């Protein structure tokens, strides 16, 4: 019955995900290539924060009640300290187990029951097929997603739309007791979180040729 | 929430026969509970033809709970409450004893009978004699049932029949 | 198994780099230890990338990685 | 609210005979209530020419309820108290043996009785003595009833008998 | 905490048979409890094809504690109840000495009726009198059921019934 | 057993090279242990780290000891 | 069912334009995936142009949809 729907939707969707990391081990320098985090790394180590568009909105809240706006931009998360840039494993990469207990309890001794066995097990595949890709292409968005964020702050930062990142370095000398010393002693802090300037007046255009 | 009277499938591995109640347990193998198990004894039928099984101590793993449902087993595929055993169990050894020992009795008596109108005395003496005791002896055994034995590979069905929290 | 064939015979395993030395002295293209030079490429197991598998075990498939990101392709589902 | 006593119809998975009662569910799958199942067991008849079935636990999913409309069956297709069963099951064997038993009997004593007007008399001996025997045990076990059993296949119709909501 | 219904395996080591019951103590070696002495008893089946051994008192060493769950054993790699020992012990005896006092009635009787139609008198005085009191004895002894044996060395599985801390 | 074994057929150099009653002081005294660590840098949470060139850390403090150390402790 | 017949034969499937490939470089005819350029002009099922069927079992066989329209040839008659 239906046992062999569920196992052939397992099947199907672990082999598809078997495929797939290996393709995506058969191509790899390509894929580090074009995703190069550690260019977009600021001067204190810093991940940049990651920005959001959007063009001609329009919302409608009831009757005699409209709202649009041209232009809309949103802060998603904030900048912070990274101690290493990202790859894109843990954004691509997928689990994988094999399902491997179909129990002797469902087997097919009837022609009738043999074939929609293979039938059903047959359209769980395709279904364990489809559910795999619907997985992938969600990753794909979301990594998307993060490397349209923060080359969007780049393209801001070199529009003069955002102030950048403000830090400090205290300084210290030597420090501690007579049991426990470090040499010298330097506390890296970050102040101002970047944010969205008002003043129109102060937006620097661009045109090319 | 287990709805009431639902269908589930489990698996027994221990062999007991339908003489002397005690602990059987089997472990429910599909749906909803995987790796829970449930514990119990059996029943008793006054005809043969069908034999259940009397589970009641049902464990979910994780915490330590047990919960209160009590439940009985069916067949998968076939949906019969017969048991997988065989029911031609105490028919021909009675029924020779009991016929072979009337046999004796009668040839004893009516061959020493027959004689007015050695060897085929004592033939005589054999069969006159131990044909009585062996024929009380299979009217007093006689009534003893036939019996079944749960298997110790067979996977089963389970129906519910009531509900947890 | 066969590693030194056509070779001296296998010597011994050196631990320093995890690899067997034929009799002829050359450096074998066999391992002898886990801790040598691999080259891993595929991995296998749920929650990776991620805070690895929760401990718990549940009534349904649910399972999640210790960083809370649940993992749908590994959860078991109708 | 469900008016009284009404009509719908249900699916039989099980087999159970009338001899052993036991767990037995029916599924309510048409007129109004979808999915519904239906706990019960049998009704022991005097004479067996026909049977019903005891069926009360009336388990609805969506919400954690179970109603307790008692309630038992109807034939589809000709709505008769009766079963699809055979009836003929223990007429011939209990028949043949009494019948067989007093034969002997009259064998052993008549050929023997008629010998004033070896293996003849071997033959006297056989049935003489083991007509007996068999033939209380037959006077024993002639009084057993017809069992007729549920099928494992056929589905059913139901009249209601009290209300719910 | 244990789930209720584990397996685990232990150590039979004093002998007993099936006819005193005294204490038996037995000792989980692997699974989750190392070293763990269990003692108790076992039960007299009413039919003799299987034994269980009687174990209530489960204690852990080191430190001075004694839990009360009492289970049952199977037999390892068989997952069977019956014992591993012989079922044959006292057919044969009891059989022969019925059907050899039954042999000498007959013997006596009839050739002492015989004489009708020294030595051979002296066969028929031992044979008509010896049978008659070894008969009523045999009939005496008759009803000795056949036991089984536990071994002194052989290895047991366990299974769980109630749960504990 | 294979090890043991080992350890005491190669006995003299492990000995020889692991001194340690020349590098007692003049009072008869264990010196003391001292950890040595280079390059240090910790997040203890975002938008503040501390970064320190080399750290020392005292282990065992100096006592009084009459007979010098050995392997014993160490390596059977 | 032969999409590529007296041709070089399928290629294998683009689901960016969710269209088969035949070994000629010619588009096919059929589709494999849902998510492609289908012409519909049929729709099967009620409740339609409203909010949807309601998803409660009622007494009646009367079927409402979410803009509480009814729908007279869902529901059944007497």
């Amino acid at each position: 019955k239906e046992t062999a729907l569920s196992v052939g939707a397992q099947a199907g969707l672990a082999w598809r995900a078997k495929i797939i990391d290996e393709q995506l081990n058969k191509q790899a320098r390509n894929l580090d290539a074009i995703y190069d985090f550690n260019s977009l790394v600021l001067e204190h180590n810093i991940l940049p924060p990651v920005l959001l568009e959007g063009r001609n909105t329009l919302n409608l809240a009831d009757a005699q009640s409209i709202r649009i706006s041209d232009r809309t931009y949103k802060v998603a998360k904030q900048a912070h300290f990274i101690t290493t840039p990202p790859t894109w494993r843990q954004y691509l990469w997928m689990d994988y187990v094999k399902p491997e207990a179909p129990n002797v309890t469902l087997l097919p001794k009837t022609k009738a029951e043999k074939e929609i066995w293979c039938i059903y097990t047959e359209r769980g595949w395709k279904n364990g097929i489809d559910q795999a890709n619907t997985i992938l292409e969600e990753n794909i968005a979301r990594i998307k997603e993060d490397f349209g964020g923060m080359i969007l702050y780049r393209k801001l930062l070199a529009m003069n739309m955002v102030s950048p990142p403000y830090v400090s370095h205290t300084d210290l000398g030597v420090t501690g007791d007579g049991s426990e010393i470090h040499i010298d002693d330097r506390v890296l802090r970050i102040t101002a979180l970047p944010e969205l300037n008002v003043n129109s007046a102060e937006w620097r255009a661009a045109v090319a040729k | 929430i287990i709805k009431t009277g639902d269908i589930m499938f489990a698996v027994l591995d221990t062999s007991v026969n339908s003489d002397e109640p005690g602990p059987i347990l089997a472990t429910i193998v599909t749906g909803k509970l995987k790796g829970s198990k449930l514990i119990g004894s059996f029943n008793l039928p006054s005809n043969a033809d069908k034999m259940v099984i009397t589970f009641n101590t049902m464990s979910i793993p994780g915490a330590e709970k047990t919960i209160s449902i009590s439940a009985y087993a069916i067949d998968p595929n076939t949906a019969r409450t017969a048991l997988a055993s065989r029911t031609n169990h105490h028919y021909l050894m009675r029924y020779g004893s009991l016929f072979a020992s009337s046999f004796l009795q009668g040839f004893g008596n009516a061959f020493q009978s027959a004689n007015t109108t050695s060897t085929l005395e004592n033939a005589v003496i054999g069969l006159a004699t131990v044909g009585k005791a062996w024929s009380q002896q299979a009217q007093q055994l006689f009534n003893t049932p036939t019996t079944v034995e749960v298997y110790s590979g067979t996977g089963l069905g389970i129906l519910f029949t009531q509900d947890v929290t | 198994d066969g590693c030194c064939s056509k070779m001296g015979g296998i010597n011994y395993c050196d631990s320093s780099a995890g690899r067997l030395v034929c009799n002829n002295g050359f450096y074998s293209t066999c391992y002898c230890t886990r801790h040598a030079v691999m080259d891993l490429q595929f991995l296998m197991g749920c929650c990776l990338w991620h805070g690895g598998v929760y401990p718990q075990l549940n009534s349904s498939g649910l399972v999640v990685c210790n960083d809370g990101y649940v993992s749908e392709e590994c959860s078991l589902q109708k």
